[PDB]
RNA sequence: UGUUCUUCGAACAGUGGUAGGAGAGCGUUCUAAGGGCUGUGAAGCCAGACCGGAAGGACUGGUGGAGCGCUUAGAAGUGAG
RNA sequence: AAUGACUUAUCCUUGGGAGUCAGACUGCGAGUGAUAAGAUCCGUAGUCGAAAGGGAAACAGCCCAGACCGCCAGCUAAGGU
RNA sequence: GUGACCGAUAGUGAACCAGUACCGUGAGGGAAAGGUGAAAAGCACCCCGGAAGGGGAGUGAAAGAGAUCCUGAAACCGUGUGCCUACAAGUAGUCAGAGCCCGUUAACGGGUGAUGGCGUGCCUUUUGUAGAAUGAACCGGCGAGUUACGAUCUCGUGCAAGGUUAAGCAGAAGAUGCGGAGCCGCAGCGAAAGCGAGUCUGAAUAGGGCGCAUGAGUACGUGGUCGUAGACCCGAAACCAG
RNA sequence: AGGAACGAGGUAGAUGAAGAGGUCUGGAAAGGCCCGCCAUAGGAGGUAACAGCCCUGUAGUCAAAACUUCGUUCUCUCCU
């Protein structure tokens, strides 16, 4: 690219708005914050969970609890994500992280039954969906749990 | 420093699927010889937080 | 980096104290007044620039009521005969004119006296 | 791209093909403007430092008193309006530096090699045989392949008797083959690049 | 300025405005690119009856005695009643 | 509120950014007041706010009429000769 | 050794006999003030004057360069000149306009203007200000929407159901190359166990809520905005510690 | 828990290329035009006006009587 015209992609740049600088260009004297307000004064304004000493919506609503210290996240392999070996041998979590279809195991990997597959692929993993299970198995491939 | 997020808000409400947060009703808790039994299967139902209540409260919430 | 300003200012102020030249005391030297009589300026010159376009008029109107008059006619009555006597859409600071030309005012008074009766 | 080959004497005769995955594709030029402003960010160091209101060495107390005297209020010795300084926000020493994604750091330097390609300003000379240290024998090479104005010379290898000559010529940058960056290819608008060094730079990017 | 036709473009309609929202621009300092003015006289200052829709910009004459401008970009200690 | 027309070019949803929580007068319809206030509080339409121009002698709100600019062009509104 | 850092109201308070002068009993507070010329070659000599200070004559490229001394603006003070002013009630202008005096970036020319018409400054705050409501004696300089880290939206670029690496190691403290540790999305529902193109409530293969069905995010850059930051500048009375 | 020598630094320095090029305007060329060189040296500051080849200089080749800062070897000391 020649180096003495640098012309800007179109869109990608704009003007920083001036504010307080004259009256022709709008923002003028009260520089877009109106006239004698608490929101026109300096550093704020009020919280933003705040409703003017109105009870706010999160008060005046219960709490629902709980949090599991345990949870474990089996997820997520669709059957349509199984497709993209061709043929396929040996479906592994150790595989399917490096192969990028897993970006980061979870304690395991489940897979689920949303979509169809079409080829004969060995198939390991921590659980199975019920209908999952059966989709794998209506294509003769083999379905079992670490 | 990162965005706090308002722990109170955490405990209170729910993400949803995009979302329209859920939300539990008022009135669950107290007094429930007062009120009728159609007001209370309701109440004990969810709710949506309403788009007024959205455009203040879902900068509180944004690390989730 | 700073930036400092310092010529575009005084620019700005001499180019408002030259076109306030001419002015009463310190109207023509004071920047702060001078601005203010600027602006007022402006709006009495657009304001005067309509004005002129009436006040021009009513002196036609007002000399073509003296021509008339010479003639026997006032100016409302020599207006309809002009109407009257023709569609003619002689311009009334012609016909002002036209008694710096007399006396082709009188002729054109005449074809009004000719169809008011 | 269909690229002669020189050999510094002749020169010369026969070419080479240069592939075109690197050297053949159609230049991105927001690509390559968005690269240019990065590598001209964070060159600047950025060590810009004024006093704040706090930091100006001066008393807390007021001059005067709130009330009773026909003066404005007053409050510190040094205030913005003061002749005491006088910048509340100011410049700050902070970093200019930003990374772009690398797909764009590849696509910027292999379509600014690519249009640089299709100007034919790119000059191949084989294994850069150079005697002496001089840099008179330097400037006699750039003579005899018709350089008047800015080059760049890519080496693989780097080479010491090339890296201490060509740099006491002010357009002239000596840089290694896995060195080459934007601002250097976009700036001299010419470089003479050794085959070692398209070879490397090919696997390399 | 908006709509339609789109046969250089034409037709029709609109264009007071505070708070405020949106868009297009003029200037100041520094930096990158080339290119170019300068003691046969730069910046600055002073005057003029010049040009542009505006912020603004040029050209002459005097003072001055050494730096400045143009371009496409980019940053801001970015314009004062 | 419905389906048959003629005019117009507005109307909902989502998202970004606001300012405004002191209003005033006039005409009509009510309350309080003494069917007093350039009083107070309401509903409704206009004007001012945020609207220059012409008329009410001056006089934000009344009457007539909405200023992109230029012309030393014409015809009219309120009101007048 | 380097600054998309400052250039004398800036930058350290202090470019200069500066923590000095000065103020306060004391703790303490705390200024202003740079520039002849390349070289003093710093005006020999004559005249006025007591001197200071001038006019000649010299040095000098420049003496209007002569000791706060480069350039030298405006407020302010003066001297001349062209045109109007001693019957006139004026936000001082504007439009029309004769006379008189000059010639320009030659352009329906410039300056002054007897006389007529219209016309109660600017800003702030207000329902409403010419306001007898506020602010400014005048001029010059300085003087208020910035920056760091996150979040959201629009636009642009790259790759696309896969995008991006942080710290760190090499490397002009630069680009970049290595680094996938981690982050977001790729379908969710439920308080949770859990189940999953469904899930929860519910005896329910009923109804209903949420969501695919009907499908785009990610990483940077500009811009708008929001949080944590003195956060848009200036301003209290006060509180606490030594 | 004590010392002696070798190598590299600092506190201080030396050496270190190339033009009076010619003409023009200038009070003075470092400026314009026409010309040649050096470069491991075109970092900078001065020189009567914008130096690379005018000076101090810079890159490299080096020095250390006396103080130290490290690294290596030896002496020495300690050890189932």
């Amino acid at each position: 690219m020649k180096l003495h015209e640098l012309k800007p992609s179109e869109g990608s740049r704009k003007t920083r708005n001036r504010v307080g600088r004259g009256i022709g260009s709008g923002n003028g004297k009260t520089a877009g914050k109106g006239h004698k307000g608490q929101n026109a004064r300096s550093g704020g304004g009020v919280r933003p969970g705040f409703e003017g000493g109105q009870m706010p919506l999160f008060q005046r609503l219960p709490k629902r609890g709980f949090t599991n210290i345990n949870r474990k996240e089996y997820a997520v392999v669709n059957l349509d994500k199984l497709n993209g070996f061709a043929e396929g041998t040996e479906v592994t979590p150790e595989l399917l992280l490096e192969t990028g279809v897993i970006s980061k195991l979870n304690a395991g990997v489940k897979i689920l039954g949303n979509g169809k597959l079409e080829k004969k692929l060995t198939v390991k993993a921590n659980k199975f969906s019920a209908s999952a299970k059966e989709a794998v198995e209506a294509a003769g491939g083999t379905a079992e749990v670490i | 420093p990162k965005m706090k997020t308002h722990r109170g808000s955490a405990k209170r409400f729910k993400k949803t699927g995009s979302g329209k947060l859920k939300r539990s009703h008022a009135y669950t808790s107290h007094l429930f010889a007062n009120k009728s039994q159609k007001q209370k299967r309701k109440l004990r139902k969810s709710a949506v937080v309403s788009a007024g209540d959205f455009k203040r409260i879902k900068q509180m919430l944004a690390n989730i | 980096p700073r930036v400092k300003g310092g010529t575009v200012t005084r620019k700005r102020r001499k180019k408002v104290l030259k076109l306030a030249k001419g002015y009463f005391g310190s109207k023509h030297t004071l920047y702060k007044v001078a601005n203010q009589q600027v602006m007022k300026s402006g709006n009495y010159a657009f304001r005067d620039r309509r004005q002129k376009k009436r006040d021009f008029r009513k002196l036609w109107i007002t000399r073509i009521n003296a021509a008339a008059r010479m003639n026997g006619l006032s100016y409302s009555r020599l207006m309809h005969g002009l109407k009257l006597s023709g569609i003619e859409v002689n311009r009334k600071m012609l016909a002002d004119l036209a008694v710096n030309d007399l006396t082709a005012f009188n002729q054109l008074a005449d074809a009004a006296k000719a169809q008011l009766n | 791209p269909k690229v002669a080959l020189y050999n510094q004497n002749g020169s010369t005769a026969g070419d080479i093909e240069l592939n075109a995955s690197v050297f053949g594709i159609e230049p991105n030029e927001s690509v390559v403007f968005d690269a240019i402003l990065m590598q001209r960010a964070s060159l600047r160091q950025g060590t810009h430092k004024v006093k704040n209101r706090s930091e100006v060495r001066g008393g807390g107390r007021k001059p005067w008193r709130q009330k009773g005297t026909g003066r404005a209020r007053q409050g510190s010795i040094r205030s913005p309006q003061w002749r005491g300084g006088g910048v509340v926000f100011g410049p700050t020493p902070r970093s200019y530096s930003y990374k772009l994604p690398k797909k764009v750091r590849r696509l910027a330097i292999k379509s600014v090699l690519s249009s640089k390609v299709i100007d034919n300003n790119i000059i191949v000379l084989e294994d850069l045989t150079l005697d002496t240290a001089k840099t008179k024998e330097m400037a006699a090479i750039l003579k005899g392949l018709s350089v008047e104005k800015k080059a760049l010379i890519v080496t693989a290898d780097a080479n010491e008797a090339v890296a201490l000559s060509a740099r006491n010529i002010p357009g002239v940058t000596v840089v290694e083959a896995n060195g080459i960056n934007v601002l250097d290819v976009v700036n001299h608008e010419k470089l003479l690049i050794t085959k070692a060094a398209v070879e490397k730079v090919e696997e390399v990017l």
